[PDB]
């Protein structure tokens, strides 16, 4: 593989929604995923 | 078409808009599309018709007039707004069109 | 503090109407026939009113 | 100004009576009005826009 | 804390036909608004 | 190959029954990975407001532990395998699928029985999820759509199970002890109630067999809409929330199809859309234009005999209105003048939806399991298409006005939300005097 | 007005037509309410009793 | 069937796989991103992603708009740090119109004035849409720090530069960088033919091998952010290999030794050594991962940390103790057996999806300019070797560091203090 | 697109003065008379006017 997709977290960061136009960016593992388990 | 551009340069002249200073696009109507391609104009077009049409403005509201050499020649009038309407006009048409079906 | 003219309810519909109305430099006289207009049809008011005060 | 000469004309023979002259110019007055607003005015504002190039 | 509000109970205010929670009111809806708008047709025709 | 041939060459969902009634289902794609789940039908619409957090609790704790994996291991085991175990529960389903290579699916459904039947609930893991879950709540306060969205399930279907929402309240979650948990899984997790769908490179008679192996020693109130208003003024937000909807169908009413495609027409915006003022939907185009909202949406949330079918916005203070006004006056269109243009517009953006939300071994696994629990079986794209087809200018039209024209809505609002309409302006609003 | 002669504005009328209809009896009821017509109440089968 | 894998004259790269699903989705990868940007044309590519849908050649922003939503199709720009890939999806009817759109939007390309200057408020909105979530801010500020060029650039226009994208900047990127030899026509449900019929309609105007960028010069440096949120997000990195060599594979085999993500909901991540370690010692909500980023002439390996403000030296040192225990040899076969296990799954899970599929066939022929069969990437994923693990780990901790903080900061260190 | 209640200058006016105009929701049947001198005005003026076609 050569995508900066390593990991499910990080890649897709910034992805916003849209139709006919919906620009979306792609950083790296940024961690943040299991972070929401506790306040 | 040497008797039409006679008459047109004629009718140019009669127009006395030319004796103002004007050129052909200033005098122009403000609708809808006219007031988008007046938008759509780069800043010198936009500023250079501003101050023609406040001195028109001037020389009406004293009931004065261009000097002779200074009215426009109409072989040197430039149509500058024409390209910018003709576009809008085309994408009202078009969105028009679509509209129709 | 403010300015009445601007700022009081009344004051800002005359002002908006009459005093600071944005208006063309270059209207000629034709454009005073409006305004006559209205002279008339007060005078045609005001006369009016002395005429019904007999018929 | 040929619209307005010919308020005036429709104005005067209105003063004037029902008689042989009168008549006819006024129906010509009359049919001059509505062709001058309704015909001849757009036909000659697009004569104009295409001597103008536009 | 928007979990432990619930609506107060308009039972008090509902409607005979609407009293049930276990029944749907699309039964009812025709009626209900039959009513409301036959007032107002009266209204409308005494005026 | 058309669209039509493609359609009709997607492998079908194979569907047997065990003899205790669980309900096993396959789609096999035949790829290296494949997603396994159990989907089952009990949620918060089964729950009274004694135990109204009984679902949401006992899905926290479904993998902290069992009766043949205590504590953590099971998770290393999942995550020696490289597999994804995640689990959800809405106000009508629960879940637990575990995404794994193809190798991995006899292991992987031996854990889903372990967590579905042979599940042990710790007090001292009870309380630790007890704390986890008040702070969840604390949490969950933050995000403005879920509330608005709880809201109006709360307000449309007040006096109805329906109306609580799925984690419950905070006494409730308080009071709730491990007796009641088991209680509830006792009653609610049964072999009838249950869906065990697998999608990807899964074979039906290995999952089968697998499902007769460990799922065989298992076990063997239609809700009222109301129109009605729940306003939270709280003008420190920064926007308003609203989010309005009528009485929509149940999942087995046809209606369904065309009411999606008149949600289709009436499309969705964001702020950060790219379509701008060019937008087909009229509503999308005069709020790009007017910057009349950051973003709005339709939706049609359908449950077994109801459903609730509007749309949420989110808007500055004194736009709400100019929004609102649009929004409805779309919905009276629809009701009174579709055209056939738009119709056909709205369905090749549903046939779009229906084909790409399908993209993937977990949204089929999603789609089969929860297809099972409320169709009662797998709806193929063909008929799916067929349905669409049959859609109509027409039919959208009536549909809207059985459902939409002259109907009590339920609203919830949220934040500096003053200048949304009153009850009755927008229950005006509801219908058109011209019409 | 070639703007609006089209395939939708032609479904766009049909839809309205029957609307149109309607409010057009409304208003020719309403005229011969109101003005007491009697060119056409003397067909109407009761209120043709007065006059 | 298989992937119908092609190299064009000019060098343009079409592949093409006919799965028969009902769904086709075509994209085009560029080599063009925020590293192809120098000091002066800064946020030229994140106003080109935004600007998919202004007006082109051959249709105007209404046609393009209207066009894509009535076939209800679907365009989206997906730019990262070094491509930036156009993609259309919709059904396999369609397909075709929304081809001509595409290569409208990006070979024929036409920036009007008032268009651009409409779109420039976007950029804000954007950019602030994106930063709501602080690991977008933290990561622009990790690779500012990181790497003084290139790979310094941000996916997002800076604040200064909102309003002063002119028009003939996005003209001159895309004919710098929209050529053959740097582009890639990738297509799921349409035939080869038609495919290389377009391509060749198309893109083939601008010749291959545009203007090329510099190469990526490592910086350590820091970027500490203090902003006061509740929660520090810190990044502490260092300059691994460059993606496509084998000791890429062995970052990627220890970043998932170390942990990656969760594979539970609301797990306690019990395989994650990174996440263990941390909990050993702090009680309170915290979150630690292993970030990898690969790029084609260098990459970045660390500890990313989501930690309390007054907790955030401790969560920070345990990560680094931990990962440095690693690099002492502290490591078990069993441990980078399953790390591989975790590799090659989630792998397959990422290209199981048809976006996914489609960016991984895009990144491949955009990087390799060849497709690999995801049978070679397992084979190379379990080639590494537990010594490979270990000189990774060493590298990242004998390695010039760089790190970025966003957070109350007070009790989060720096670099040297690391 | 906008409202034409809430657009039009007369409609503004209107929808300003006697549709959207915020009203307190407690006030009783004595702010009733109000509107009623307005009526029982308008009255006034109609009645009058027909008496003065005969007087
Ligand atoms: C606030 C408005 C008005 C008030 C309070 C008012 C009051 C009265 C009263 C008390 C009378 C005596 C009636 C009687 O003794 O039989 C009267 C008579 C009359 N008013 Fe009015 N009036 C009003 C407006 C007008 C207007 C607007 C008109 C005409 C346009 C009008 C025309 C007349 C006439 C012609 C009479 C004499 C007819 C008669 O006495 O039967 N009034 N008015």
């Amino acid at each position: 593989r050569h995508v900066v997709c390593r990991f499910p977290l990080g890649p897709f960061c910034a992805g916003v929604v849209g139709h006919a136009a919906l620009p979306a960016t792609s950083e790296s593992p940024v961690l943040d995923a299991k972070r929401s388990f506790l306040c | 078409s040497k008797w039409l551009e006679g008459i047109r340069k004629w009718y140019y002249n009669a127009a006395g808009f030319n004796k103002l200073g004007l050129m052909r696009d200033d005098t122009i109507y403000e609708d809808d599309d006219v007031k988008e391609a007046i938008r759509r104009l780069p800043e010198n077009l936009y500023n250079d018709r501003v101050f023609r049409i406040k001195r028109a403005l001037d020389l009406t509201m004293r009931q004065q007039i261009l000097p002779k050499e200074q009215w426009t020649k109409y072989e040197e009038d430039k149509f500058y707004l024409e390209p910018y309407l003709k576009e809008v006009i085309r994408e009202r048409k078009e969105r028009e069109e679509w509209a129709k079906k | 503090m403010t300015n009445i003219r601007k700022s009081h309810p009344l004051m800002k519909i005359i002002n908006n109407a009459f005093i600071d109305l944005p208006a063309p430099s270059n209207i000629s006289s034709w454009w005073n026939f409006g305004s006559l207009l209205g002279i008339c049809l007060i005078l045609q008011i005001l006369t009016g009113l002395f005429l019904a005060m007999h018929y | 100004w040929m619209l307005v000469a010919d308020l005036i004309t429709l104005t005067w023979i209105g003063g004037q009576p029902v008689e042989h002259p009168f008549i006819i110019i006024g129906q010509l007055a009359s049919i001059l009005y509505f062709l001058i607003i309704l015909v001849l005015m757009p036909i000659t504002s697009i004569i104009e826009n295409n001597l103008l190039k536009w | 804390s928007h979990t432990d509000i619930r609506v107060p109970d308009f039972s008090d205010y509902r409607r005979a036909e609407v009293l049930d929670s276990t029944k749907s009111s699309k039964e009812s809806s025709d009626a209900r608004k039959g009513f409301s708008y036959l007032i107002t047709a009266t209204t409308t025709v005494g005026v | 190959a058309t669209y039509a041939q493609a359609l009709q060459s997607v492998p079908e969902t194979q569907v047997s029954q065990l003899d205790n009634g669980l309900r096993v289902a396959s789609e096999q794609s035949s790829q290296p990975t494949c997603t396994v789940g159990v989907w089952i039908d009990a949620g918060s619409r089964y729950e009274n407001e004694k135990n109204n957090g009984a679902g949401y609790f006992v899905e926290h704790l479904a993998f902290k532990g069992t009766k043949n994996r205590p504590g953590s291991a099971l998770e290393k085991e999942v995550e020696s395998m490289g597999a994804h175990l995640n689990a959800y529960s809405t106000r009508e389903h629960t879940a637990y699928y575990i995404k794994a290579l193809s190798k991995d699916l006899p292991k992987a459904v031996e854990l889903l029985a372990d967590i579905v039947q042979n599940c042990s609930l710790e007090d001292s893991q009870i309380e630790k999820e007890r704390d986890v879950i008040l702070q969840e709540l604390q949490e969950n306060d933050s995000s403005m759509r879920d509330v608005v969205f709880d809201y109006l399930h709360a307000t449309a279907f007040q006096g109805t199970p329906l109306a609580q929402s799925v984690e419950g309240p905070s006494e409730n979650v308080r009071k709730l002890s491990r007796a009641d948990l088991t209680e509830y899984v006792s009653q609610h997790y049964k072999a009838p109630r249950m869906v065990l769908a697998a999608a990807g490179g899964v074979e039906h008679r290995q999952l089968l067999d697998l499902a007769q192996k460990h799922f065989s020693s298992l076990s063997g109130t239609p809700c009222r809409f109301t129109g009605s208003e729940i306003r939270h003024r709280d003008d420190a937000l920064p926007l308003a929330h609203v989010a309005i909807a009528v009485e929509g169908p149940g999942w087995a009413n046809p209606d369904n199809v065309p009411l999606q495609v008149a949600n289709a027409i009436i499309g969705h915006y964001d702020s950060t859309y790219g379509g701008g003022t060019h937008m087909s939907s009229t509503l999308a185009s005069v709020a790009a234009t007017r910057k009349l909202c950051q973003s709005f949406q339709t939706f049609n949330i359908c449950y077994a005999e109801t459903g609730l079918l509007g749309a949420h916005f989110v808007c500055d203070n004194m736009s709400i209105d100019d929004m609102m006004f649009f929004l409805q006056g779309q919905w009276m269109r629809l009701c009174t003048s579709a055209t056939e243009s738009e119709v056909v517009r709205g369905k090749n953006i549903l046939r779009n939806a229906l084909v790409s939300h399908l993209d993937g071994t977990t949204p089929v696994c999603e789609d089969i399991g929860r297809s099972l629990l409320t169709y009662g079986r797998r709806i193929p794209l063909a008929e799916w298409e067929s349905r669409i087809a049959e859609v109509d200018a027409s039919v959208v039209r009536e549909v809207c006005s059985k459902y939409f024209y002259d109907q009590c809505p339920a609203v919830a609002g949220l934040g500096p939300i003053e200048q949304l309409p009153d009850y009755n302006r927008i229950r005006s609003g509801m219908f058109w005097l011209r019409f | 007005l070639s703007r609006f002669l089209g395939p939708r504005y032609r479904e766009l009328a049909r839809n309205w037509i029957p609307t149109a209809s309607m409010w057009g009896a409304v208003g020719a009821v309403g005229l011969v309410w109101a003005t007491d017509w009697r060119l056409i109440l003397d067909w109407v089968p009761y209120i043709n009793g007065k006059f | 069937q298989d992937l119908e894998f092609t190299r064009l004259p000019n060098g343009l790269v079409i592949a093409s796989l006919e799965n028969y699903a009902p769904a086709s989705r075509i994209g085009l990868f560029i080599k063009a991103g925020s590293r192809y940007e120098d000091s002066n044309n800064l946020g030229t590519s994140h106003l080109l992603r935004l600007a998919s849908s202004l007006t082109t050649k051959g249709a105007s922003s209404f046609k393009i708009t209207r066009g894509i939503e009535a076939v209800g199709g679907k365009l989206s720009v997906t730019s990262t740090r070094e491509s930036m890939a156009y993609t259309v999806e919709c059904l396999r009817d369609d397909i075709e119109i929304l081809m001509e759109f595409l290569l409208n939007v990006t070979a024929a390309p036409e920036f009007r004035r008032w268009e651009v200057a409409a779109l420039q408020s976007q950029l804000r909105i954007d950019k602030a849409v994106a930063f709501q979530n602080p690991q977008a801010q933290v990561l622009e500020n990790l690779h500012a720090a990181a790497y003084r060029n290139a790979l310094a650039n941000s996916l997002y226009c800076p604040d200064y530069r909102i309003g002063k994208v002119t028009p003939d900047q996005l003209h001159y990127y895309v004919q710098n960088h929209f050529t053959s030899a740097r582009m890639a026509l990738i297509g799921l449900g349409v035939s080869h033919p038609v495919l290389k019929q377009v391509a060749e309609r198309f893109l083939n105007m601008r010749g291959g091998l545009g203007l090329s960028g510099a190469k990526a010069k490592y910086r350590g440096g820091e970027i500490r952010d203090q902003n006061g949120d509740s929660l520090v997000h810190a990044a502490l990195v260092a300059e691994s290999a460059a993606t496509g060599s084998a000791e890429a594979n062995a970052f990627s085999v220890l970043q998932h030794v170390l942990g990656a993500g969760p594979h539970v909901k609301r797990g306690s991540n019990a395989t994650s050594s990174l996440y263990q370690a941390v909990a050993k010692g702090v009680h309170q909500p915290f979150d630690v991962s292993a970030f990898n980023a690969s790029y084609s002439d260098s990459g970045l390996f660390g500890i990313y940390t989501i930690s309390q403000a007054a907790s955030a030296g401790d969560v920070i040192k345990s990560a680094y103790d931990q990962v440095k225990t690693i690099a002492q040899g502290n490591l078990s076969n069993t441990d980078v057996q399953a790390a591989k296990n975790k590799l090659k799954a989630g792998y397959l899970m990422s290209v199981e999806s048809s976006e996914g599929f489609l960016d991984e066939v895009g990144s491949q022929a955009l990087v390799a300019g060849s497709y690999v069969q995801p049978s070679t990437v397992l084979q190379q994923i379990d080639s590494v070797a537990d010594a490979d693990v270990i000189n990774a780990a060493k590298k990242f901790v004998s390695g010039r560091k760089s790190m970025a903080a966003s957070g109350n900061l007070g009790h989060t260190p720096f670099v040297d203090e690391l």
